[PDB]
């Protein structure tokens, strides 16, 4: 199946140069186009420029001043790099397949993007356990708090994503220049704590990834 | 203007597109379906290295191809020019391979010549002999059973082969084959 | 070349049907390709070449149109089209996008489960104390939640976060978090969070007293 994924730095400093690998699977980069697009916070999707199957190179006339697009078809990779990135230059960036020159027919994951003079700081990570295990309609409630990091994102799992259902991972908000967010999950309550509940955190930008027991109270 | 001609191998693996007569450079634009009741000049294409060939024809090659995609080609040449341009879907522009393995063979006590090897065919069969004097049989269906003349003569046979829609190039005739008895 | 797309956000209900336009300040052909972006998520391809299917899109998406005006119906709209949808241009450059419409879904009114957890052995470590409270499965938005301390109400060092609404049952959850310093946590014993909806006259009331082993 057709397949593209973005690996990028998660900040960059005001100033200076992104760079954004983009490998694919499922077809080859000489036989069709992969473009970037751009998706600023709350903004309309931009398109930065793209590298057709034969090798030629359109950008977007706002940013040809500061824009590469390059591959290496051995290795199905398309390069992204711009520089001079200013606070504005924020968003979501994507690369994206073409199918001949009419459509773009799969998008990548997205990597984000934050332009700021601020450093990468990695979160602390909370387990939530209840007061006590007392069911309600026969379920209980477990948590895990994610706290103090930057930039975003922050991506959560439970049981390394066995627990997929009762789930909820809520957006993250600001608190004094750094983010935190939470996430739930409710199950039988004839589960816990008789098996063991794990939420598994990860913060790309500082490269951390966490697990954290939910733990019972009683003493 | 300028006529681009286009012909797909049996091995489905490529285009070969030709043409004839400032600078002049081939374009194309492929659509994710298929051909416009009417070819347009589009804003997005990419070029095409051709050469020109000893016959005075230019020669491109798309490798790999896009069967069921519609390209649509023109020339520009250089302010610049577009020639009128074209759109071909490349699986309609198959030339088959050969049959391969023909076999032909005369049964005395049967008295027929036995030849064997979607498709139509056509059959070509005559006395081994100079330029051969051709007969030839059409079918529609893997092996043919016909009366000749001379139950003793040595047959040369060869079979090509098109699309049962009529739709395509013709093969190549096959290697001719030779009777035995 | 501008592509569009003038309502910012559609109400429609589970079975209903809705149309999303787009119009391009210039003639695109019909080199139009209409997206779906459900949220934290990808892109992707509902139809292109203004009327076609991508692989897999079920036959309740269509589109129609070509020149500047397109369109794209969602019939018997379900659960999971809680999303973006917006258009591209594919016919010259720059290649060009629709700003989006978001579509919202009305359902019946729904309470909220409620759950209260006290600060971690972990944050108490570091010096910290975040007492959180679910409000999870309910509807509609919008919802009130206070803390207190000791039956007095606390609004300062009160965040709140709501998700989008639920693929599945087009609910909303939201989470609200105290946070106070170890010092002044351990100074007081009752902590409660009470939700006060729509759906009820009585608030939800979840409580805890802090306690050590
Ligand atoms: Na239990």
């Amino acid at each position: 199946e057709v397949k593209l994924l973005e690996s990028g730095p998660g900040l960059v400093a005001p100033s200076e140069s992104l760079s954004i690998t983009c490998t694919i699977s499922g077809f080859s980069l000489t036989d069709d186009g992969v473009s970037w697009i751009r998706q600023p916070p709350g903004k309309g999707l931009e398109w930065l420029g793209v590298i057709w199957g034969g090798g030629s190179t359109y950008f977007n006339s706002l940013f040809k001043s500061r824009l590469s697009i390059t591959r290496d078809n051995s290795k199905s990779q398309v390069f992204l790099e711009m520089d001079s990135l200013q606070t504005d230059d924020t968003a979501m960036y994507y690369c994206a397949k073409h199918d001949g020159h009419e459509t773009m027919d799969y998008w990548g994951q997205g990597t984000s993007v934050t332009v700021s003079s601020s450093k990468t700081t990695p979160p602390s990570v909370y387990p939530l356990a209840p007061g006590s295990a007392a069911q309600t309609n026969s379920m209980v409630t477990l948590g895990c708090l994610v706290k103090g990091y930057f930039p975003e994102p922050v991506t959560v799992t439970w049981n390394s994503g066995s627990l997929s259902s009762g789930v909820h991972t809520f957006p993250a908000v600001l608190q004094s220049d750094l983010y935190t967010l939470s996430s739930s999950v409710t199950v039988p309550s004839s589960t816990w704590p008789s098996e063991t509940v794990t939420c598994n955190v990860a913060h790309p930008a500082s490269s951390t990834k966490v697990d954290k027991k939910i733990v019972p109270r009683d003493c | 203007n300028i006529n681009i001609s286009c012909e797909t191998d049996g091995y489905l693996t490529k285009m070969t597109c030709r043409w004839s007569t400032s600078t002049l450079q081939l374009r194309y634009h492929r659509s994710s379906l298929y051909c416009s009741d009417i070819p347009s000049i589009h804003p997005i294409s990419e070029p095409k290295d051709c050469y020109l060939q000893s016959d005075g024809f230019y020669e491109c090659i798309f490798q790999p191809i896009f069967l069921l995609s519609g390209y649509t080609m023109w020339i520009r040449i250089n302010g610049s020019l577009d020639s009128p341009p074209t759109c071909v879907l490349p699986d309609s522009v198959v030339k088959p391979l050969p049959p391969s393995s023909v076999k032909a063979e005369i049964t005395i006590n049967i008295g027929l010549l036995k030849i064997s090897w979607n498709l139509q065919f056509q059959i070509r069969y005559g006395l081994s002999g100079k330029e051969v004097q051709w007969k030839m049989y059409e079918v529609y269906d893997k092996s043919v059973s016909l009366p000749v003349p001379d139950l003793c003569a040595v047959y040369a046979v060869q079979v090509r082969c098109k699309r049962l829609d009529g739709l395509g190039y013709w093969s190549n005739w096959s290697n001719p084959a030779y009777t035995v008895v | 070349i501008v592509m569009t797309q003038s309502p910012k956000f559609m109400s429609t209900s589970i079975g209903d049907r809705v149309n999303i336009t787009c119009k391009a300040t210039q003639n695109v052909r019909t080199a139009v390709t209409w997206y779906q972006q459900k949220p934290g998520q990808s892109p992707q391809a509902l139809i292109f070449l203004a009327s076609n299917r991508h692989t897999g899109v079920p036959a309740r998406f269509t589109g129609s149109g070509s020149g500047t005006d397109f369109t794209l119906t969602i019939n018997n709209v379900k659960s999971e089209d809680l999303a973006d949808y917006f258009c591209l241009q594919h016919w010259n450059y720059p290649l060009t996008f629709g700003s989006g419409t978001k579509l919202e879904i009305k359902r019946a009114d729904a309470a909220p489960t409620v759950s209260i957890f006290p600060p971690s052995s972990e944050q108490l470590t570091s010096g910290g104390a975040s007492v959180v409270c679910f409000l999870n499965n309910f509807y509609p938005k919008d919802i009130n939640v206070k803390w207190k301390i000791d039956g007095s109400e606390r609004q300062n060092g009160v965040l709140n976060s709501w998700t989008d609404q639920d693929s599945k049952d087009s609910t909303y959850s939201m989470s609200s978090t105290l946070t106070l310093t170890k010092d002044e946590y351990e100074r007081h014993n009752s902590y409660t969070c009470e939700a006060t909806h729509k759906t009820s006259t009585s608030p939800i009331v979840k409580s805890f007293n802090r306690n050590e082993c």
